[PDB]
């Protein structure tokens, strides 16, 4: 069953396309479908959203501070969204900061916001009515998760062979689904950005990053957690979120820690007046798997000269004119004069 | 009270009625509102403040057939 | 003086109101225009709520 919704006047006149799909099928088929049969463009980035859906507490000045940058960094840069099909959670207020920041613009100020999520909820949880493409993947029975997780990682894997765009990972307020995308993603080379001081798991990512930092190794020097405070991080993976079975996830949020160029926690106390578009613009130009070309458009979207003439214009790598060239007209018409 | 709004706090919940007539209530004595209400009490011989002096002070503080809406909104009664 | 440019600017509002409620009409035959008069905008309410999100977010 494949089509498109027209949700019954539930804000905005454009209907969104849903595919169902199963695990069996590579991704490769799901992106030469989604560039050529439903006529969207190779973007300069694709941001993946990921927090709670049911159990989801949010702090008012958090939200307004994270929805703002993230409609910042969407619009000025023209990137996918990739979050999760529930009408609740995080997807919804991504959904409903998309909703009041596509309406009433210029008419070319369009978001394509995808959903992946599972068959097994929807009519669950029923769909966001504010996505703009649908990815409902199954292989049982109702109540079945983590195929969504699989085709989450897949999908934006083969979105980094079309590397040639970048991908990044935006984790806050989310439960074990949650780390366990964060994982899958960090196994796809896919780097991730974890809002420290926002609410149950993406606080714990923050303090077994910054807290318990540790280089003890050989085998192109890990990261672990600190046997110092391994009770404390263990009582708070098991208290804060999950009662049974946190055994697997907290070795696998030690596994997520595996690479110190993958993951980035900026938090909000920390900086506040720091906009979530440079964090994720250096947690791009830390994993150095993108182009100098990507990272150098990146940069032109958000206005970020500094870290453009810190660690994008380096003596080790030579710029031209036929690589310029892209840039200086993005740069001339858009009015970057420092750039 | 930026803070208490920035944090946990909204207007929509907080105010009610009677925390709005209280909030005219005790203003503090050294501005233009109090004696402006106190005539306009004066006027109407009330001793407690309601919103609909609060909303005549209003409609002859901004002229021009002015009509504040306490008076004609059912929530400010 | 000091303010004569925006003290015009002001008086121009003033005359744009006194001559957009005149008759449209004939400028010897007004008094035929009030013969035959004789004989500020809305908007949709959702209309109205996006004027007011984007107001308010023009003033964030
Ligand atoms: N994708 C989902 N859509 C709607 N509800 C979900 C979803 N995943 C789990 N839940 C539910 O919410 C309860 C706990 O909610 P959270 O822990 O806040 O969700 P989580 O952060 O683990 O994952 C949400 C998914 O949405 C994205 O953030 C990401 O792909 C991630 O896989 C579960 O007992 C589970 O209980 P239940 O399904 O409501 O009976």
């Amino acid at each position: 069953a494949y089509g498109e919704i027209d949700f019954e006047g539930y804000g905005g006149q454009k209907r969104a396309p849903y595919l169902r799909m199963s695990h069996d099928t590579d991704a490769n088929l799901v992106i030469t479908l989604m560039l050529k049969r439903w006529n969207l463009e190779i973007p300069n980035l694709v941001i993946s959203v990921t927090g709670g859906a049911k159990s989801f507490v949010l702090k008012p000045r958090l939200r307004e501070m994270f929805r703002r940058g993230l409609i910042k960094a969407a619009k000025t840069t023209g990137a996918w969204i990739i979050t999760g099909g529930t009408n609740t959670g995080v997807m919804k207020h991504v959904g409903e900061a998309v909703k009041e920041q596509q309406l009433m613009f210029g008419s070319d100020t369009q978001v394509n916001v995808i959903g992946i999520a599972t068959w097994g909820i929807v009519d669950g949880a029923m769909l966001d009515p504010n996505h703009s493409h649908f990815f409902l993947v199954d292989d049982g029975t109702e109540g079945k998760y983590g195929v969504e997780i699989g085709m989450r990682s897949r999908i934006e894997e083969a979105i980094m062979k079309v590397i040639g765009v970048p991908v990044v990972l935006l984790v806050l307020e989310g439960g074990p689904n949650t780390v366990a995308t964060m994982y899958e993603l960090i196994k796809k080379k896919v780097p991730a950005v974890v809002i420290d001081g926002s609410g149950r798991a993406a606080s714990v990512v923050g303090f077994a990053y910054n807290h318990t930092i540790k280089r003890n190794v050989d085998g192109q020097t890990i990261n672990v957690i600190d046997p110092q405070y391994e009770d404390e991080v263990r009582a708070k993976v098991v208290e804060v979120f999950g009662a049974k079975g946190a055994d697997k996830t907290y070795s696998m949020i030690k596994d997520v820690l595996e690479d110190e160029k993958m993951i980035s926690v900026y938090s909000l106390d920390g900086e506040i007046s720091q906009d979530i578009d440079l964090a994720i613009l250096k947690a791009l130009l830390k994993a150095n798997r993108s182009s100098p070309v990507a990272q150098l458009n990146l940069a032109l979207a958000w206005n970020r000269i500094d870290l453009a003439k810190s660690d994008i214009f380096t003596e080790e790598q030579q710029w031209t004119t036929e690589t310029l060239s892209a840039a200086m007209l993005t740069a001339l018409l858009d009015d970057k004069a420092e750039f | 009270a930026e803070l208490f709004l920035q944090n946990g706090l909204s207007m929509r919940e907080f105010l009610s009625l009677d925390i709005l007539c209280k909030l005219y209530a005790e203003v503090p004595g050294n501005t233009t509102i109090k004696p402006l209400l106190q005539k306009e009490m004066g006027k109407r011989q009330v001793k407690t403040i309601d919103m609909d002096v609060v909303g005549e002070v209003i409609e002859e503080l901004m002229g021009d057939m002015f009509e504040s809406y306490y008076r004609k909104d059912g929530h400010y009664f | 003086q000091e303010d004569s440019d925006k003290v015009w600017k002001f008086q121009r509002y003033d005359l744009v109101q006194e001559y957009h409620s005149r008759p449209v009409f004939a400028p010897p035959l007004v008094l035929l225009g009030h013969i035959l008069i004789f004989i500020k905008i809305g908007l949709s309410p959702a209309e109205m709520e996006q004027m007011d999100n984007w107001e308010f977010q023009a003033a964030e």
